[PDB]
């Protein structure tokens, strides 16, 4: 439609390629970063700019885990993007169940394989997934 | 309320009653309830472990046919309450200093020199 | 408290409906009064029943010219205590966004003709994240001597 | 010496005797504690209630048989245990009935799904009619009474489930079939499916399986699709 | 009858809780088995 | 205080003689008919509204609205909170029972979570007591 | 229970107490030979930082109540070196033409200290022209004591032990080279246990875990974060000849599912895995308890694997054989 | 090429000016060093008595001296209750070898030796003083 | 003095003291007599404010509908959660 377009910031670019040439190289892309500086909005508008259907899946609430298993189906299979905005704010509990997934997704795909075996599904190559957060503690991520 | 966490006091009890049958429950498992209502009716003796977390079901018994049981502790700074300990007989069996380098002594004599154990022991 | 807010935009919507002859409809409540789940709605782990809440209802009723609410302008204000709460459910529509989704996926979109705002004593409570997309508008009790 | 062996043995008894009375009192009138049900039938409630008690004077009754004084009461004591027993079982697998039938009930698209949609008519049949012998005669061991519940009860617990299993298996494929259908809850689906045709109650779906694509162009019939329209 | 102990850990702590306590029963300050005591109850069992 | 019906507060030591003040005044009134409450730490916002489901009455009145009166015909209900000054604050100093009583003194009413539809008080007012916050477990009065 | 086997291997399977039979002189190797044997068990958890600091601890103990016991003025000077420092007033003027401000403040918190090191001050005062390279900067030499006084004091004191004379560098080294402690260290230690003693000796996980380790207790292997010990496990247990079965403990259907492989394996003897138990901050707790009570059959050898984290609780590492892992220096290690 | 490289390798490798080992060595001794302090501590109090006796630009300045000034009282009242929630663990650090929580108003290293803290507190202050009459 | 509090409408008592004093066995002693029941609360590990409160129904209709003498002694080691108090709290104030 007419949607939102972020600006081409001299970092909105060193940012669109970090993800591309990380994204060709069959692995998600993880902007950290203190919040509010494009961490989501720049992933959503790298899908956006190439026709995909980005996901914002919302953390740090009561994110459902019986409906993410689900739709990761989806984003596989059609090969939509998954972004996961402050991914860290997820419970440890949760946390640890969504990542043991896109583990699985992830791994998988940097094979080539057609189909993922998660929860087998298909594996559509144009599919992604992306993580946000805060920057890690001394570089660490 | 063995107090015991280098495990040596355990080690004893389970040894020593092995003939009398000894269960070593805890209040985890829900096997406990069911293992206490066993000892206790058909006599024989048990063993608690973590008695951290002890519930206020088993005060009638620690207050009073043929059974024993025996409230464990790993916890060597275990903080307790007044409750359980008026209703317990605290048995501390934490290793000191002193304590272990008699064990040593012990168990170095009775090896690197047996035969001046036999004298004590026999004769004794 | 006792500065002249409440009194202030109840003088500036009762205005306004003659300086454009719409009416100006608004919707107080307090964000304390009830529970979080009450004022957006939760899911039933057991059958998927979403019960509603206060707030996704009170601008469920402007969507829904039930009784011509789209013939207006409205305004819902949160008068109560301001929190990094109840107030993270509206992220999604303070800014850009413009729709208090909901966790059964209910995605509520915000007409033009409806405003939201605040009416709290202080925010020594709230984050960079909580007013951020909001209009600050300070009250000094100074005004009114 | 002897004169308190007896005393106390007829104390003793009383009790077992005394424990028989609010359980033989308590079962022989307790009604199930029904209530209706959007005027279509009645359920049953207070289950954690019911079973508390089964389970309660259950215990009372199997552990009372380690007692000087249960050989007496021994045969009252035994058919308690099976009555009471087989009143756990069948509420068991009518739990189960009740939440399998009141799911599927929302739903049967029964035009869709025939093979069960009319294996479903033939469980709301009886189910209804045996309801009705319960909603009358409400007492939990007169309805235990009924012919042979248990293997009726136990057969709409299987039927019922053999239902909702061929439900997951056909809304999978209603989404193997269109990848987006992905992204909308089991419960939606179902709405999504039924209004096949008024794709006007579909509208509110569409912003939840395309990006911009908010709602459908439809021509001046308002039968065919023309075009497509973005929230904006 | 409330029955609680002086030494309990959260003893100041349910009392702020629930005012009808320390404002309604009657505060009955058992104490500790004073010496006087705990000689008459050492004396009456070991009299056989 | 108690003819224009405001929530006043009896602030005062354990026994200094609150209660007592004014369940006697309150006889000077024909239509008072009052309710004990004994607040807490847990006293919350629900709990005041327990005691209106069983003192009150939910009326649709002929306009179209619902009023929530005192049962007894022509009554003024006084809901005398004892210890209005002990409820906990969330993890965002916030006496949940407190904003639910200034929202039904200053606004009038309060919102029923079941059917959303706003509940305007007809004849019930509010009077509490207390002690200074100064003293333990006591927790300062929100200024609105 | 752990330490208790070192010190049972040290009367019976010490390897250098096979040939000797007279008990009388056994002893003087058991009353060595238990610090050697006890350092090379823990070594194999300290990392190799830490590896030095237990090794002190070891020495000041074994040269206890003897001639080379050290001072308790003096360790506890190295241990409080000076720390009060940012508090001395009282200066060494007379020397300000060597030690300067905060350098001069150190030689005082020596002297006021331990009393070997009171006439310190005036050596030093007297032959200027032997610590002159020491405290002089711009040394391309390696600080070095004068001889004069490590043997000026040496007299001094009826302490003419070299063990002890070793020692008392590290103080000094530390009051004007705090990097020299480490080294200074290193030599102490070695004067007393040999400088084979420190010698970090390969493993060898054939005799750990199979004739060195009981059912009873696992083998955790807290890896360091970046390196997985994975590997470690299944190359070792493949070419040995034994039953296996890793498990991911992170995911949902890791925790119930996984668990029933150890419990059989433990039942007929058959090795088990699993890693990043770290992801698992609240599983972990459970296994302890447990595993904790369930006797396994000899050929057992449950093996568990993470990054030295927090969330493994204390129960657990102290009930097993933990093994630390961790990149070492150099470049050439490095690219290799 | 790799396998003939000698094991050790110096910072100057790195690029690194070869002083670089000397700080590393240094840590090193000084952490096994507090770590020997611990393990004696544990196999083995009136301080507050003591650090008690202690204690366009002009728009900056004056919060320089205002906000700061603040934390002087803070220190001194805070303190002198030498002889609650808060209270409680302010007395925690002071006896491990921390620096209490809320004291630190301005930037400081983390890891930085309760003694230091304080002394550059004092020195910090006579900073703002010398600018009052200035 | 645990008579006094017995015999006297909305009369309850709060015993302080060290443990295993006498405080329940001499509670129970001047309830037996006034003709009062005592009644406990059989815990455990594993209990709950959704049984407390079904037990707190037992009592309160002993007392309010079948006007009985009921002494329902409440030990510290019962307050198995805060609920529990607050529950206590009221039922001391307003018997309700
Ligand atoms: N290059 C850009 N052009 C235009 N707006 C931007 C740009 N980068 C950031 N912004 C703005 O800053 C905000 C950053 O928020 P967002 O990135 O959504 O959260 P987070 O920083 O947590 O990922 C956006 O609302 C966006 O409008
Ligand atoms: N222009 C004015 N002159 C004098 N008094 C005023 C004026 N405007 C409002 N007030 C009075 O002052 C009070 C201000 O309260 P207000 O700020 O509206 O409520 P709140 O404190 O809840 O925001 C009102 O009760 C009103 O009676
Ligand atoms: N003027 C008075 N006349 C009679 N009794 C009084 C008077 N003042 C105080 N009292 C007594 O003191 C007690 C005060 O209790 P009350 O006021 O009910 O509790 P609180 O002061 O905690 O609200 C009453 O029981 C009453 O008998
Ligand atoms: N005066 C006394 N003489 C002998 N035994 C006593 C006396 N008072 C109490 N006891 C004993 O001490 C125990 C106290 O238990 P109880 O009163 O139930 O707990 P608590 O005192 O902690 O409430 C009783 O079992 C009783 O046998």
């Amino acid at each position: 439609g007419i949607g939102e377009r972020l600006v081409q910031t001299p970092l909105t670019d060193r940012c669109y390629l970090t993800l591309t040439q990380a994204l060709e190289s069959r692995m998600g892309g993880n902007p950290f970063g203190p919040a509010g500086t494009g961490k989501t909005e720049t992933v959503k508008a790298l899908g956006s700019q190439l026709g995909r259907f980005v996901l914002v899946f919302c953390c740090d609430e009561g994110f459902d885990l019986q409906a993410m298993s689900r739709i990761f189906v989806g984003l596989c299979q059609c090969g939509a993007w998954g972004c996961f905005d402050e991914f860290n704010r997820l419970e440890e509990r949760i946390l640890s169940a969504v990542s043991q997934q896109i583990q699985t997704i992830q791994v998988a795909l940097k094979e080539n394989s057609k189909e993922v075996e998660l929860l087998n599904i298909s594996l559509h190559q144009d599919m992604g997934i992306f993580v946000t957060m805060n920057p890690g503690y001394a570089g660490r991520s | 309320l063995v107090i015991d966490p280098s495990g040596q006091a355990m080690e004893f009890l389970m040894n020593q009653y092995a003939d009398k049958k000894i269960t070593k429950t805890s209040f985890l498992d829900s096997s406990f309830m069911k293992n206490l209502e066993s000892a206790l009716r058909f006599g024989c003796p048990l063993l608690v472990q973590d008695v951290e977390n002890i519930d206020p079901v088993l005060n009638p018994v620690l207050n009073k046919p043929s059974f024993m049981i025996f409230l464990f502790t790993r916890d060597p700074t275990a903080h307790f309450t007044p409750d359980l300990c008026s209703r317990v007989t605290f048995v501390n069996f934490t290793v000191t200093p002193s304590s272990l380098q008699s064990q040593c002594l012990h168990e170095a004599l009775k090896t690197e020199r047996p035969d001046t154990h036999k004298k004590r022991s026999d004769l004794l | 408290s006792g500065g002249g807010k409440t009194t202030s935009w109840e003088v500036y919507l009762e205005a306004i409906e003659q300086v454009d002859n719409i009416k100006s409809e608004a919707h107080v409540m307090d964000p304390k009064a009830i529970t979080k789940d009450q004022l957006f709605g939760s899911l039933d782990l057991t059958t998927r029943e979403w019960t509603d809440g206060l707030f996704t209802a009170t601008l469920r009723r402007i969507i829904d010219n039930v009784r011509g609410e789209s013939t207006k302008r409205h305004w819902i204000i949160f008068d109560g205590d301001v929190d990094p709460e109840w107030v993270e459910n509206l992220n999604s529509l303070l800014d850009d966004n413009k729709l208090l989704t909901l966790p059964n996926g209910e995605r509520l979109a915000l007409p033009n003709n409806v405003r939201v705002m605040f009416e709290v004593q202080d925010l020594k409570y709230a984050t960079l994240a909580t007013i951020s997309r909001c209009g600050m508008v300070w009250f000094s009790e100074e005004i009114l001597t | 010496n002897i004169y308190r062996e007896v005393i106390t043995a007829a104390q003793g008894e009383i009790a077992l005797e005394e424990f028989l009375k609010g359980v033989r009192e308590f079962w022989t009138t307790l009604e199930l504690d029904l209530v209706n049900y959007q005027r279509k039938c009645k359920l049953v409630r207070g289950w954690d209630d019911l079973f508390n008690k089964l389970a309660e004077h259950l215990n009372s009754i199997s552990a009372m048989k380690m007692s000087p004084y249960y050989k007496v009461f021994e045969e009252e004591a035994n058919h308690w245990d099976d009555r009471l027993n087989k009143v756990r079982s069948l509420l068991d697998v009518w739990i189960d009935v009740q939440r399998r039938w009141v799911y599927l009930e929302g739903i049967f698209i029964n035009q869709l799904l025939p093979a069960e949609s009319t294996r479903f008519k033939s469980i709301n049949s009886e189910f209804i009619a045996i309801l009705k012998k319960v909603s009358g005669a409400p007492l939990i061991l007169e309805v235990l009474a009924i012919e042979r519940i248990q293997q009726t009860m136990e057969r709409l617990s299987d039927l019922l489930g053999k239902v909702q299993k061929a439900l997951g298996e056909y809304l999978e494929r209603q989404r193997s079939a269109f990848a987006r259908f992905y992204f909308v809850g089991d419960e939606d689906l179902l709405e999504i499916i039924g209004n096949s045709k008024d794709i006007i109650k579909i509208q509110k779906h569409f912003r939840k399986m395309f990006a911009g694509l908010a709602n459908l162009t439809l021509d001046d019939e308002k039968t065919t699709i023309i075009g497509m329209s973005s929230a904006e | 009858v409330f029955t609680m102990n002086p030494a309990s850990p959260d003893f100041h702590n349910r009392s702020a809780t629930s005012p009808a306590l320390f404002n309604r029963c009657v505060l009955d300050w058992f104490g500790e088995w004073s010496p006087e005591a705990l000689f008459q109850v050492g004396s009456e069992f070991t009299r056989n | 205080w108690l003819s224009e019906h405001r929530p006043l507060i009896l602030c005062g030591p354990p026994g200094s003689g609150k209660t007592m003040t004014l369940t006697s005044t309150l006889r000077a009134f024909p239509d008072f008919e009052v309710v004990s409450l004994n607040f807490s730490s847990a006293t919350t916002p629900e709990l005041l509204l327990k005691t209106f489901d069983h003192h009150c009455e939910y009326k649709r009145t002929p306009s179209g609205e619902t009023v929530l009166r005192p049962t007894q015909l022509g009554k003024w209900l006084v809901v005398f909170c004892d210890e209005i000054n002990l409820p906990s604050t969330d993890k965002y100093g916030t006496q949940r029972v407190i904003t639910f009583i200034r929202q039904m003194v200053e606004k009038g009413g309060f919102w029923r979570t079941s059917d959303h539809t706003w509940i305007k008080l007809d004849k019930i007012q509010f009077v509490g007591a207390c002690n200074p916050p100064t003293d333990a477990g006591r927790v300062q009065l929100t200024h609105r | 229970r752990a330490f208790l086997d070192i010190f049972y291997n040290l009367l019976n399977n010490n390897p250098n107490l096979v040939d000797k039979k007279d008990p009388n002189e056994r002893l003087v190797y058991l009353s060595k030979d238990i610090f050697s044997m006890t350092f090379n068990r823990v070594t194999r958890t300290l990392l190799n930082d830490d590896k030095l600091t237990f090794a002190l601890q070891l020495t000041i103990i074994s040269v206890k109540g003897t001639s080379n016991e050290i001072e308790e003025s003096e360790w506890d000077f190295l241990l409080k070196g000076g720390d009060n420092l940012t508090s001395i007033k009282e200066t060494i003027p007379q020397l300000d033409s060597l030690l300067s401000t905060t350098q001069q403040k150190w030689l005082i918190c020596l002297r006021q200290q331990v009393p070997s090191f009171s006439k310190l001050v005036d050596h030093i005062q007297q032959n200027s022209s032997d610590w002159k390279q020491f405290f002089g900067k711009d040394q391309v030499g390696e600080p070095i004591i004068p001889e004069s006084w490590i043997v000026a004091q040496a007299q001094l004191s009826n302490q003419q032990s070299t063990i002890v004379s070793n020692f008392r560098k590290i103080l000094l080294m530390k009051a004007f080279h705090s990097d020299r402690v480490l080294q200074y260290s290193h030599s102490f230690v070695c004067s007393v246990f040999g400088e084979d003693f420190l010698n970090t000796q390969e493993l060898d996980m054939a005799n750990i875990v199979e004739k060195e380790v009981k059912s009873s207790s696992p083998l955790l292997l807290c890896s360091v974060p970046g390196y997985d010990a994975s590997s470690k496990v299944d190359d070792l247990a493949l070419q040995l000849h034994k039953q296996y079965k890793s498990f991911a403990i992170g995911s949902p259907e890791g925790f119930e599912l996984a668990e029933k492989s150890i419990y059989a394996a433990a039942k007929s003897g058959t090795w088990v895995l699993l890693k990043n138990i770290h992801l698992a901050p609240q599983w972990l707790v459970q296994l302890e308890k447990k595993l904790h009570s369930l006797s396994p059959h000899p050929s057992f050898r449950l093996f568990m694997t993470s990054e030295i984290h927090p969330a493994l609780p204390a129960n657990l590492l102290r009930m097993s054989n933990v093994f630390s892992y961790e990149n070492p220096p150099g470049v050439k290690a490095n690219l290799l | 090429w790799i396998e003939a490289l000698p094991e050790i390798s110096t910072p100057i490798w790195l690029g690194l000016p070869e002083n670089a080992e000397s700080l590393l060595l240094s840590n090193k001794a000084r952490k096994m060093i507090n770590d020997l302090q611990k393990m004696q501590s544990s196999e083995e109090s009136s301080s507050s008595e003591d650090k008690g006796k202690a204690k366009p630009l002009f728009r900056c300045f004056e919060r320089e001296i205002s906000t700061g000034g603040k934390l002087v009282k803070k220190i001194t009242n805070d303190l002198a209750n030498l002889l609650t929630n808060y209270l409680r663990s302010l007395t925690t650090s002071i006896s491990k070898g921390i620096v209490p929580k809320e004291w630190k108003w301005y930037s400081v290293p983390e890891t930085i030796s309760l003694s230091v803290w304080i002394s550059d507190f004092s020195k910090r202050m006579q900073q703002l003083s010398e600018i009052s009459e200035s | 003095r645990i008579d006094r509090v017995f015999r006297q409408p909305q009369g309850h008592a709060l015993l302080i003291g060290v443990s295993g004093g006498g405080k329940s066995v001499l509670s129970r002693f001047v309830a037996w007599m006034n003709g009062l029941s005592i009644y406990t609360i059989k815990v455990n590990n594993n209990y709950k404010s959704s049984d407390f409160d079904d037990d707190l129904r037992m009592l309160l209709k002993r007392a309010g509908c079948k006007e009985e003498k009921i002494c329902f002694i409440f030990d510290e080691s019962n307050v198995l959660e805060s609920s529990f108090l607050e529950r206590m709290n009221t039922l001391l104030a307003g018997g309700e």
